[PDB]
């Protein structure tokens, strides 16, 4: 729970974290030996590996789709493909402040939730922030150009890490809508299946 | 993990019995030079395990370390032991195994680590014929 | 799947599938290289965040091999299509340099017509096999060189005689 | 982008000059022209 907290925060459960596919990572909330008011952290806490698992799954499941072999991105295709390679690398500092919890706990051996809690609380707002950015793609079957629209929309977010981590989500699948354009207006020849670039 | 290494100890006992079987009086003008060819393949085989012990004389040598040092003698060792029964196998004998060294030539020709071995093999056989 | 690969691309039937057969083990190796070079003795979680980013691909290629398959002018034009079909992503490199040495036969097969006209068959993985003398049967790339490369064969195959 | 210029480049130069010597093989030494 020190060392199994960051193992659940890394998006691997345990029976004491019990992965729920609904309740996400949840304590087990009978323990004689800990408390309730702990009990509230680790909870507060395990909203963020929810949502990381629930990350990890959506980028493991929609990479639109594997090779490829009914397409519309994240059910087979490109755009949405550029916004999961774009997801992963936004979620990468987590990781990195992860690895770096864990040489400090390897350093001291008696460090606080609360420690934990303040280094991990910069987190804790990115990922809620993002993920109505996810669902919105799933729910309206957003598809193709709109998702680039979609992102954008959001791009206009007020909390300074939520708009800029959605500006590099939005430049690098702004790099396969170049890379589209690159094709068309230049060689004359349209490279798109069942996804477009406003292009008939 | 030393099961996976060994083959090319294998690979090296099937080369010098070949050597040491086709430089005999019978076996023509050409099967003498392409067993002539191939020993200077054996030389840099034993240097690179000489200076391996000698580096594990201080101790900085791991089983991992000699898997990942011997890569290049696994392949080299290989054509050589290819080479050796397919001379062996179908009897060849003055320009019959100096037509087989030319269709392992076109058999190896994109990889040229395996073609410029095989490719001087053939100009070293192809002297005396 | 390393050792699903193993057992499948260890065989140095067709001539270009030998050929797609050696640029794998080019691959394999690079991939025994990168590991056990960087870790001495690391962390446990370490090697499963390292280690994401490149066995996804890893598994990517099971489901681009069997682990049926193609063979000739048929596999050449298949691991083409995987091209197009994937190609701003991260496995562009891989894919072209497998296609970079997959053809490497078949060019020679077609520089055979263009410069000595010696046609080579060795088991129809050409698309062409072999009074009126113009028998030789002929029925992707681009098709405006396709027809032009039988008559520029045959022309040299007439002026042979 | 998938330019298939590497293969074409080396090969359509050689083609036109194939195909020129064989119809001027025929005119002027063949006499084409005359049957």
């Amino acid at each position: 729970m020190i060392h199994e907290l960051l193992l659940a925060l890394s998006g691997y459960p345990g029976s004491i974290f019990t992965w729920n596919k609904r309740s996400g990572l949840q304590v087990s909330q009978d323990f004689p030996f800990l408390h309730p008011s702990e009990t509230s952290v680790l909870n507060r806490l395990c909203r963020l590996g929810t949502d990381y698992i629930r990350f990890t799954e959506f980028i493991e499941q929609y990479t639109g789709h594997v090779q490829q072999q009914q397409g519309q991105g994240g059910l087979h295709g490109i755009y949405l493909r550029a916004f999961c390679t774009g997801l992963d690398s936004v979620l990468q500092p987590y990781r990195q402040a992860l690895l770096d919890l864990e040489q400090e706990f390897l350093g001291d051996p008696h460090l606080s939730i609360s420690h934990v809690n303040y280094f991990l609380d910069q987190f804790q707002l990115l990922f809620p922030s993002v993920m109505v950015v996810v669902e919105q793609i799933k729910s309206q079957k957003i598809h193709g150009c709109q998702i680039l629209e979609t992102v954008y929309k959001h791009s206009c977010g007020g909390l300074p890490p939520v708009r800029s981590a959605l500006e590099k989500i939005l430049a690098v699948c702004h790099g396969v809508m170049y890379k589209q354009l690159s094709a068309w207006m230049l060689h004359g020849l349209l490279l798109d299946q069942h996804e477009e670039f406003f292009i008939k | 993990l030393v099961h996976r290494i060994l083959p090319v100890a294998a690979s090296y006992s099937a080369v010098t019995r070949f050597i040491e079987e086709k430089s005999s009086f019978e076996y023509g003008q050409v099967n003498h030079a392409l067993a002539a060819a191939m020993r200077t393949l054996v030389k840099e085989h034993l240097i690179l395990v000489s200076q391996l012990e000698q580096l594990h004389r201080q101790g900085l040598l791991s089983l991992q370390k000699l898997w990942f040092y011997i890569q290049p003698a696994m392949r080299t060792m290989d054509i050589l032991a290819s080479l050796a029964t397919s001379v062996d196998k179908g009897e060849c004998l003055g320009g019959s195994t100096l037509s087989l060294l030319h269709d392992r030539s076109f058999s190896y020709t994109g990889d040229s680590q395996a073609q410029e071995l095989c490719l001087y093999l053939t100009k070293a056989a192809s002297a005396p014929y | 799947c390393y050792t699903r690969l193993s057992h499948f691309s260890l065989q140095p039937k067709g001539l270009v599938f030998q050929a797609f057969t050696s640029g794998l083990r080019r691959y394999l190796q690079y991939y025994r290289a990168c590991v056990l070079s960087t870790p001495p003795t690391l962390s446990l979680l370490t090697i499963g965040f390292l280690f994401k980013k490149l066995g996804r691909q890893l598994r990517y290629l099971a489901e681009l091999c069997g682990v049926a398959f193609p063979t000739g002018v048929k596999l050449l034009s298949y691991l083409y299509q995987e091209a197009l079909h994937n190609c701003s992503n991260e496995h562009y490199p891989v894919l072209l340099s497998l296609l970079k040495t997959s053809c490497e036969p078949y060019t020679r097969f077609i520089h055979d017509w263009v410069y000595s006209g010696v046609f080579r068959d060795a088991y129809g993985e050409f698309m062409i096999q072999v009074k009126l003398y113009w028998t030789h049967g002929y029925v992707v790339f681009l098709k405006h060189i396709a027809h032009d490369i039988y008559v520029c064969g045959k022309t040299i195959n007439l002026l042979k005689l | 982008v998938l330019m298939k210029r590497s293969i074409t480049a080396p090969l359509a130069a050689h083609i036109s000059l194939v195909n020129k010597a064989a119809v001027d093989y025929f005119f002027v030494e063949l006499h084409l022209e005359a049957h």
